[PDB]
RNA sequence: AGGUG
DNA sequence: CGATCACCTCGAT
């Protein structure tokens, strides 16, 4: 359910990091890894919060009204 | 609770300053004590942290399958191919001092469940309140505003103690108590009570 | 095309299981000293062979990571538990309307996963987050 | 019995129950709202006149304040609601419905109730957030833990009700347990573990952290105890500042194995007039044992002051931990490339002493002893050579296992763990069984259709060969489960029984006493025993001792 | 069977000793048997030490077997706790069971026994033999809701 | 107070038993052929090697709350590089006119015997050892 | 994601629970205890499908 | 030896030795008179019931029989002065010391000591893992324990699972 | 719901002031501050300095409990010396550093590029 | 200058990397800790929810809208609304923002921090300003709209410090690190053979000596000359977090210094 | 009748823990509800600690009746009773 | 609710043990505590 | 019933 | 004629 904002552990911002993210994984077809070190998500607080995401809004908007 | 039989209610909550501290700057948002290890020998918490670890680092998901040949020391020698000391072992600064502490603690990232029973849900007290119509009694359950039970095994307790007058305030001044009149000949409960 | 068949206990008694398709009826003639024992082929008059023998489990311990380095009562304490843990229960959530409904605000797919978890839908509705834990004595809190 | 024996009670609160290093050991921490709740009647005296009269300005909303005033001819005036809820002058004799306030007796519980010590009377402390907190060394008498337990909290509501709960039920006089004569209380879990650490003869601490150290004792003297070292630096060991914690007149002794007076490996114990001179602090010394420094100092210095030793034990430790820190990674279950193979190698000549017994068994070369069958005797072979096969691996992986193995070092303080956690942690799990006999066969003789028939190999029969670092097999897995069944299906058919029990022999004794003249009598005044215990001696007040007449040579008496 | 027995010097010595161990009980024939100690024969029955030797060694044995499964399972608890239990099962003269058909047949004060099982019939038979409650019990004065005679109130205070 | 012993000790062996900072050291006099000497040092702050010739003082001068040396002016009773405060725990006669004195220094204990300690080192939770070179 | 299975009555969701029982038609032999003057019982617990 | 008997001696020794700054260099104060005499008039002074006749004169001298036993082997004449060193002053102290540790040793009258039985073996029951035993390795060691034996005790069970006869 | 305000751990209430000077019962020339609504931030800094005057015999201090902001600091000197002029001392060395420190790190990013 | 020193390494818009020699460690700890939660900052503290047919529930967006950063550069010459004299909020307390949001596509409409516009008196003072780092130009995705949802609501931005919320630190992860040769002895290594093989090599220790092997232990030695990295949110620049860090820890020792004088 | 004289009393000389806490109890109980103080109070204001004062100056005015289990009873005043423990 | 939807249900010679035969049937581990431990089974 | 210890 | 204590929650008639 939506990108949170800032990663809960350290707090860098990650709420702007998930389109770029998935053209990363679309568009450029690059793995997690250096998908998630592009953006620049060095330390692994601040990976998870981005690559054990589940956007679970996708779904929900699919919901009629 | 982590996904091996591990248990536990937030014990107190520390900003990120008070916090041990990573020389990278990580901090944990959970702190759990080695003594719930040795005895419940869950092992599989230990290795699941040192996989979400090289798991988050390398950007993968960890394969945690049972019947698997994925071993302790392969994992290992992919977290120390990631520059950290390949038993999840971690230097970690004293949030108070930023001096180091002389043990070095496994950190890394482990899959916690939030589960219900939450104390706001549990908390009840009364000091007086609604009775039982038949017994007299306080009510039952905290939906109801109940009393607790001070059941026989608790009345023991106090006989054992030796405390006779808590014992009998707990079961008159509290909770129950009443006057009836007594005939003086035939004992019973027929004395019309015709006050004032 | 009869390339697997349907087997209750009764039939069990008379046939023969391998474990493994590979380990269990290839061929015989060093070794990785941190992978576990294993026994043999040894028994080889085979009729059968196991799916997967991570299939032996169901839903609750179908989620446990590594069970097989866990002591037997903490697993079956952890199938306990799962069901009391919170998560996104459910899609539709927002159009339902029920007694008492737990939802977690940043669900997240756990980083230590089993491959039964694929079918038990547990990383498209996960129930739990991947929380950076040091296992350590601070305050004694 | 559930309106007469027992009842729903009046003044009494309930929550989630949590631990606290700051906290008293005779204390209990209070939530607010509890507090706000809960209440005392307390009659208007001019000794409290004052504080009352401001209590009843504070209402029932903020915390040392009151809800109801109660004035003579009955009625009760509703402080939450009321016109005059901010008016009223106070009379003597009126009673004043006051909230718990710190230091108030209470009676705090954990079910069930199968002691006296899982009722006692705790001092008040009321602090913020919802849980019902308490200090670590009563965790013991109540058999709680902070897993989600929860407790019950009842207040007194008479001056001589409050008397009996401070004056018997307190948690400093229930130090030293009459059940087993020794205390039932003592130093646990961080405060056990990291003592010992404190307390090894390498740990040296400087005077920036033993100033600290010294001040987080609140009883302390004031006085900076000169340093052990006074060479090119001043340094204070472990120990030193420790002993700041033990009172003076406190003199204990031990003795271990190796201890020698000079006691090189640092075993046994010894501390004269309240400086520790040698031996490493560990479960012996500060557990609830019975020559302890808890059973030693309730004896010698008293019971409030030896609920004041575990505070000021905790304050030190707790910070001299919180700075040296203490973790258990997946590295403490690693056992050396040369001691797994010794561990493998062991496991491989169990399974050949088995192997022979079964290939004598099967050529009628084996001879039963009398009384017992030719297969029972075989099975208690197999059994007893496959048990040493996991204490013999299990002994090789604990010397391996270096001072600095964070598991090694819980088992060394007695915090936690004990020699099988190693072992099947690290080196095999070993033999699984039921109805106290290793895997059957539940299929047509076979325990697995994995299996041949009349397959009696270790294996087959439920041998866990691994350890949980190597991980179990399906078999393995699946027989192991099969035992820890077992085990969860008792543990439920106990309680069942085992409370059952408890009832009975309580309803059996309740009214047996000690009367006026040392004499054990029942509610008909018959004699059970003409002296209580035979001796009229009350069972916390007495301890082991060595009759020296008894024991020794003759020529050893004569000297 | 391993034996601390005194050794000629002075000190107790460590002596090995042949033990039978029986599957079944017959004490009073095995113990008339020539070649034995029948100083020191034992049975865990209890029961059947009452029987052979009288109260006094049932009420030693009975105790040897409530100490034996406390000790066993690791525990400690003193002597006059167990001993105490021991010594109301014997008073009676034979062996009174922990349980309704026991010590709740009793002599005891009606209220205490009804507190405990069979609840409505010893009310019952209570009425029929017009039975005399002496509330000098727990449960009585628990009941009356009265001050019992219990520590704190097993003494009367007077000015 | 003032000196109650002073001698020169000859090291034979030398044992870091599972220890890190601290060596239970042995030694005998060089002069007196049965005075001897077992002793915890802190061979981090002073090593000791096997073989070594050390000058070791049992003194009980240079009580109260302890003051930082603070070098201003305090000069204490030391050209000495070792020197540690401890207790007398026991004084065990060893048959005859051999007799040993147990010291602590906070745990780092301390065996020493001969026969001329005598009216000098006594029952006193005052004790100063200090060795040099 | 929602897997059916159950049933919905008077709004609310029923989940009809698996009972396990032994199976009929099936005969078993049973050693009976010291007390009991038959040694041996054979049974069958017959039933119509 | 080592059994639970009220006043630990061997600390009052201890704390005697402290308080009075004992020196084993010196010679003792006392007499052979002060300490054999001096122990026999502490027992005589070791009281559990003060009734002045016969009956209840021998259930007092029966229930301080084991306790004298010690008292006697550690305050012998020989141990005073040899091992103890003790003076007259410190060894005075010692006797009233024990004389007023023993009173308050003493079990107090209204004791609920019937609940206290119940619940002390009652307790430690509910901690009783393992309704087999730890003897279950070996055959010839299989006997009823745990709750289901201590249920055999208490109901009277006329038919024991694992009825023994231990021949000597 | 029991949970105290976060305000309370920088703002300071009523009847509450920030220090509170208390002389020491145990021993000479020794007091007892209480900071309130101050942590490990300020305690730690402070006690670590006033060990730097040779005339402080003694400095430690200690947060009693973690739910509440306060914490006690102990500074004994030596006669003549007020423990209350010590505090002062090393309240403007502490200042003086931090000046140094700011200039020398503006100093510093003045140089810098990016 | 005089008592400690700074040695910038490395200098970016996000991060700074620099050594802090001749300090006492109480000095860089407190500073290290300061930095974190200390520094006031501006950040959404009220939301007035108008309209809300979206997916997720009020609470839930009011609460991301907290955690986006806002230009805190002129924070001090903005008051703390508790000190200020007017009822509730105002120009020269708060910092007031709107976010209006209508799916009017047909494909899923999204919501960014560039959506949020100031409604307020901004009086020249640099605040309020949604801090957009991203390439594409709009930072933090706040919400996903699909088609007849609408998203009115109303935001009050105050001025406070990480200590009352997260969401108040310019915060970051602050990188932290003194000896990394263990010369100090401060930490035991935990080991199986070899802690030098086993415990890797910090990228600091190319700006130290090693312990140089048979070397007796240096017992007088103190922690001095300590390898920082602060990184910075956004809502202030790096040099201002650590320039603000060392005058937040000034101005809170000066009220002691204060506090004496008043007493 | 019944009653036991004042010489010829086998009962403790000690007061028992009982005995003390049914003592302290019931004078609090009179303390708190305005009766009069046997002893000078030391800035004292709570029933108990005043009752625990009176108790260790021995003016508490309150006598024991120790009854037997036959039922004869041994009168023993608080003044008398040694409160060692 | 997947796993409520495959719970298994025993009323009333030992039942609540891990038979052999429930290999690859019934789940080894998920099982009540108590009460209803091995009567309650799942899938 | 469904659960918490 | 028995058959662990206390505590929560639900929806039933
Ligand atoms: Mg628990
Ligand atoms: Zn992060
Ligand atoms: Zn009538
Ligand atoms: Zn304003």
């Amino acid at each position: 359910m939506i990108v949170p904002v800032r990663c809960f552990s350290c707090g860098k911002v990650v709420g702007d990091k998930w389109e770029s993210y998935l053209n990363l994984l679309q568009e450029d077809e690059l793995d997690e890894g250096t998908a998630l070190s592009r953006l620049g998500l060095k330390r692994y607080c601040c990976r998870r919060m981005i690559l054990t995401h589940v956007d679970l809004i996708e779904k929900f908007l699919r919901y009629n009204p | 609770a982590s996904r091996h039989g591990q248990k536990g209610t937030i014990g107190i909550t520390y900003r990120r300053e008070d916090m041990p501290f990573t020389a990278e700057g990580i901090v944990p948002d959970l702190i759990i004590n080695p003594h719930a290890i040795p005895s419940r020998m869950t092992v599989a918490h230990l290795i699941e942290c040192l996989l979400s670890k090289v798991a988050a680092l390398s950007g993968n998901e960890g394969d945690a399958s049972p019947f698997t040949d994925i071993t302790v020391e392969g994992i290992s020698k992919l977290l120390r191919e990631h520059g950290y000391q390949s038993r999840g072992f971690e230097v970690m600064y004293n949030g108070h001092t930023g001096k180091k502490l002389m043990a070095q603690i496994f950190f890394g990232p482990t899959y916690y469940q939030r589960l219900r029973h939450m104390v706001d849900d549990k908390i009840h007290a009364r000091a007086r309140g609604p009775m039982q119509v038949l017994t007299r009694q306080p009510v039952e359950g905290r939906s109801r505003d109940g009393g607790l039970r001070f059941g026989e095994m608790e009345r023991d307790c106090m006989i054992a103690h030796g405390a006779a007058s808590f014992l009998k305030e707990r079961l008159m001044e509290a909770s129950d108590a009443f006057r009836v009149h007594i005939c003086g000949i035939c004992g019973l409960m027929t004395v019309i009570a015709k006050l004032n | 095309e009869g390339l697997v068949e349907y087997i209750d206990a009764e039939e069990e008694e008379s046939i023969l299981i391998a474990m493994q398709p590979e380990d269990l009826e290839p061929a015989e003639a060093d070794v990785d000293p941190a992978k576990r024992i294993r026994v043999s082929h040894h028994a080889t008059t085979f009729t059968h062979c196991e799916i997967h023998p991570s299939m032996i489990l169901g839903v609750a311990a179908s989620i446990i990571p590594f069970p097989d380095h866990n002591q037997s009562p903490r697993n079956t304490y952890q199938s306990a538990m799962g069901k009391q843990a919170m998560g996104v229960f459910l899609t539709n959530y927002n159009v339902r309307m029920d007694t008492m409904a737990n939802i977690l605000y940043y669900p997240q797919k756990p980083l230590g996963t089993t491959r039964a978890m694929e079918y038990l839908k547990f990383r498209e509705l996960p129930a739990g987050q991947n929380a950076i834990v040091a296992i350590a004595c601070y305050s004694g809190y | 019995r559930g309106n007469l024996m027992g009842k729903r009670v009046d003044f009494s609160a309930r929550t989630v129950i949590s631990g606290d290093p700051n906290l008293e050991l005779d204390q209990v921490g209070v939530p607010k709202s509890i507090a706000k709740t809960l209440t005392y009647p307390e009659v208007v005296t001019p000794y409290n006149i004052d504080r009352l009269t401001q209590l009843v300005r504070n209402g029932p909303n903020e915390h040392p304040g009151a809800k109801y005033v109660i004035r003579d001819s009955g009625d009760r005036i509703d402080l939450r609601y009321s016109k005059r809820a901010g008016d009223i002058q106070l009379q003597y004799g009126w009673k004043v419905e006051r909230h718990i306030m710190d230091n108030d007796p209470v009676l705090f519980n954990r079910q069930p109730s199968l002691h006296k010590m899982s009722m006692m009377a705790h001092r008040v402390k009321v602090i913020p957030y919802s849980t019902f907190r308490l200090n670590l060394s009563v965790t013991s008498p109540y058999n709680a833990d902070f897993d989600g337990d929860e407790m019950n909290l009842h207040v007194p509501q008479s001056e001589e009700t409050r008397a009996e709960l401070s004056q018997l039920c307190a948690v400093p006089l229930q130090i030293v347990s009459p059940q087993s004569n020794k205390p039932c209380m003592g130093i646990v879990q961080d405060t056990l573990c990291g003592i010992r650490k404190l307390t090894l003869r390498d740990t040296f601490i400087e005077l920036d952290q033993v100033l600290n150290m010294l001040y987080w004792v609140p009883d302390w003297d004031g006085v900076i105890p000169t340093p052990a070292i006074i060479k090119p630096k001043p340094l204070w060991s472990g120990k030193q500042i420790l002993s700041v914690a033990i009172p003076n007149g406190i003199h204990l002794q031990r003795f271990d194995e190796g201890t020698t007076l000079l006691s090189p490996k640092d075993n046994g114990m010894l501390i004269i007039d309240g400086q520790i001179i040698f031996g490493v602090v560990e479960k012996k010394t500060v557990g609830s044992s019975n020559g302890g420094l808890i059973h030693v100092v309730t004896r010698e210095k008293g019971p409030q002051v030896c609920a004041k030793l575990f505070g000021n034990i905790q304050k030190v430790v707790n910070f001299w931990l919180l700075h040296n820190g203490f973790s258990t990674g997946i590295g403490d279950t690693i056992a050396d490339g040369p001691t797994m193979r010794e561990i493998t190698e062991t496991i491989a000549e169990a399974k050949k002493k088995v192997l022979d017994v079964t290939k004598e068994a099967q050529a009628n070369l084996l001879t039963a002893k009398h009384g017992m069958t030719l297969r029972e005797s075989f099975e208690d072979n197999v059994v007893r050579f496959l048990n040493e096969a996991r204490d013999k691996a299990g002994r090789l992986a604990e010397v391996n296992l270096k001072d600095l193995n964070n598991v090694k070092q819980m088992v060394m303080a007695g915090s936690k763990g004990s020699f099988i956690n190693i072992a099947q942690m690290s080196a095999c799990v070993g033999q699984q069984s039921v109805e106290g006999k290793r895997i059957a066969f539940g299929f047509v003789d076979r325990t697995l259709p994995h299996f041949s028939k009349d397959d009696y190999s270790p294996e087959s029969k439920g041998f866990v060969e691994n350890s949980y670092l190597r991980g179990l097999t399906p078999q393995e897995f699946f027989f192991h489960a099969m035992g820890g069944r077992e085990g969860l299906i008792d543990t439920a058919v106990k309680t069942a029984e085992t409370g059952y029990i408890q009832r009975r022999l309580v309803k059996a004794l309740e009214d047996i006493m000690v009367h006026y003249d040392n004499t054990t009598r029942n509610s008909l005044g018959n004699v059970i025993q003409f002296i209580y215990g035979e001796d009229g001696m009350d069972a916390a007040h007495i301890e082991k001792q060595s009759l020296d007449t008894i024991g020794g040579s003759d020529a050893a008496f004569e000297k | 069977y391993d034996r601390k027995v005194p050794s000629p010097t002075g000190e107790y010595v460590k002596e090995p000793e042949w033990v039978l161990e029986t599957d079944g009980v017959n004490l009073s024939e095995v113990m008339t048997v020539p070649g034995i100690d029948p100083t020191r024969i034992y049975t865990n029955s209890f029961i059947d030490i009452m029987e052979v030797l009288g109260i006094e060694a049932g009420r030693a044995a009975l105790y040897k077997e409530v100490y034996n499964v406390i000790a066993s399972d690791g525990s400690y608890v003193n002597y006059r706790h167990m001993a105490l239990l021991v010594d109301v099962m014997t008073t009676q003269g034979g062996l009174t069971s922990v349980t309704r058909h026991g010590f709740n047949r009793s002599n005891t004060g009606a209220l205490m026994r009804c507190s405990f099982e069979e609840t409505v019939e010893i009310l019952f038979e209570a009425g029929a033999s017009a039975e005399l409650d002496d509330c000098r019990g727990v449960s009585e004065n628990v009941i009356l809701g009265q001050m019992a005679p219990i520590g704190t109130g097993a003494f009367d205070v007077m000015i | 107070s003032n000196t109650l012993f002073d001698d020169i000790f000859q090291v034979s062996e030398v044992d870091p038993g599972r220890y890190n900072k601290v060596c239970r050291i042995e030694a005998a006099s060089t002069t007196q052929d049965q005075c001897k000497l077992t002793l915890d040092i802190n061979v981090e702050l002073f090593p000791v090697a096997a073989q070594d010739s050390l000058t070791v003082t049992i003194a009980s001068s240079l009580t109260r709350s302890w003051r930082p040396p603070q070098a201003g002016d305090r000069s204490l009773a030391d050209d000495y590089d070792y020197v540690m405060y401890g207790t007398a725990y026991k004084f065990e006669e060893v048959s005859k006119d051999l007799i040993a004195v147990y010291y602590s220094f906070g745990g780092l204990l301390m065996r020493l015997e001969g026969n001329y300690r005598n009216l000098n080192n006594l029952k006193q939770e005052n004790a100063y050892l200090l060795i040099r070179r | 994601f929602d897997m059916g299975g159950y049933f919905i009555i008077n709004g609310s969701e029923k989940v009809l629970i698996a009972q396990e029982r032994s199976a009929g038609n099936i005969v078993q032999v049973f050693k009976k205890a010291a007390p009991s003057p038959i040694s041996h019982v054979a049974e069958i617990r017959s039933a119509l499908e | 030896a080592n059994w639970p008997l009220p006043v630990n001696i061997r600390r009052i020794i201890q704390n005697a030795q402290q308080t009075f700054h004992i020196d084993h260099t010196k010679p003792s104060d006392l007499t052979i008179k002060d300490i054999v005499l001096g122990v026999k008039d502490l027992q005589e002074n070791l009281l559990v019931l003060r009734g002045k006749n016969e009956i209840i004169q021998n259930a007092q001298r029966d229930a301080v029989t084991l306790f004298c036993c010690l008292l006697r082997s550690r305050l012998a004449t020989r141990r005073v002065l040899q091992e103890y060193r003790l003076t007259k002053q410190a060894f005075d102290w010692v006797l009233s010391n024990i004389e007023a540790q023993f009173l308050r040793s003493v079990v107090h009258p209204g004791e609920m000591v019937g609940v206290l039985a119940a619940q002390s073996i009652g307790e430690p029951a509910t901690q009783m893992t393992l309704n087999t035993f730890h003897f279950a390795g070996v055959a010839s060691k299989k006997v009823t324990s745990g709750v289901p034996r201590l249920k055999e005790i208490l109901n009277v069970a006329k038919n024991m699972k694992t009825p023994s006869l231990t021949v000597y | 719901m029991n949970a105290p305000d976060r305000f309370e751990l920088f703002l300071l209430g009523e009847g509450e002031s920030k220090l509170k000077i208390d002389p020491d019962t145990k021993a000479p020339n020794a007091v007892v501050i209480t900071f309130e609504k101050e942590d490990h931030t300020l305690g730690n800094l402070i006690r670590a300095e006033l060990l730097n005057d040779r005339k402080v015999l003694f400095a430690a201090y200690k947060v009693e409990h973690p739910f509440f902001a306060r914490f006690k600091l102990r500074i004994q000197t030596t006669e003549g010396y007020d423990p209350k002029d010590a505090l002062k001392n090393a309240c403007n060395s502490i200042i003086n550093k931090l000046g140094a420190l700011k200039t020398n790190f503006e100093t510093e990013w003045n140089l810098q590029t990016l | 200058e005089e008592g400690p020193q700074v040695k910038i390494r490395e200098a970016s818009k996000d991060n700074v990397d620099f050594i802090l020699s001749n300090v006492d460690l109480a000095m860089a700890n407190s500073l290290r800790r300061v930095m974190i939660a200390e520094i006031p900052t501006l950040a959404i503290d009220s939301v007035e929810v108008e309209t809300n047919t979206t997916v997720l529930a009020d609470e839930f967006i009011a609460h991301r809208l907290g955690l986006i950063p806002l230009q805190s550069m002129d924070i001090e010459q903005l008051e703390y609304s508790r000190d200020c004299f007017c009822e509730d909020h105002c120009d020269k307390c708060s910092v007031v923002l709107t976010l209006q949001a209508f799916g009017e596509s047909e494909s899923t409409t999204n919501v960014y921090s560039k959506d949020l516009v100031i409604v307020s008196n901004l009086m020249g003072r640099n605040i309020g300003h949604p801090i957009i780092q991203d390439k594409e130009g709009n930072g933090v995705l706040i919400c996903k709209l699909r088609k007849g949802q609408e998203l009115k609501l109303t935001c009050v931005a105050k001025k406070g410090i990480a200590k009352e919320h997260a969401k108040w630190g310019p915060a970051a992860a602050i990188e932290f690190e003194y000896d990394p040769w263990n010369k100090l002895k401060h930490t035991d290594y935990w080991y199986e053979q070899d802690s030098a093989k086993e415990w890797p090599q910090s990228k600091n220790c190319e700006y130290e000596d090693p312990p140089n092997e048979g070397d007796p232990f240096d017992y007088k030695a103190q922690a001095d000359t300590f390898y920082m990295n602060v990184e910075s949110v956004g809502s202030i620049p790096v040099d201002q977090v650590v320039v603000r860090g060392i005058d937040t820890l000034q101005k809170k020792v000066a009220s002691i210094l204060l506090a004496l004088t008043q007493m | 009748e019944k009653a036991i004289p004042k010489d010829q009393r086998a009962t403790t000389p000690y007061m028992t823990k009982y005995e003390r806490a049914r003592i302290l109890g019931t004078r609090a109980l009179q303390i708190s509800m305005n009766a009069p103080v046997f002893v000078d109070l030391e800035g004292e204001t709570d029933p108990l600690r005043i009752a625990m004062k009176e108790l260790a100056e021995k003016k508490i005015p309150l006598v024991i009746r120790r009854y037997l289990p036959d039922g004869s009873f041994e009168d023993w005043s608080v003044e008398e009773l040694i409160v060692d423990l | 609710t997947l796993s409520h939807l495959r719970r298994t249900n025993t009323p009333i010679a030992k039942p609540r043990q891990l038979h052999n035969t429930h290999w690859g049937l019934v789940c080894p581990a998920e099982t009540p505590e108590g009460q209803a431990c091995g009567l309650v089974k799942n899938l």
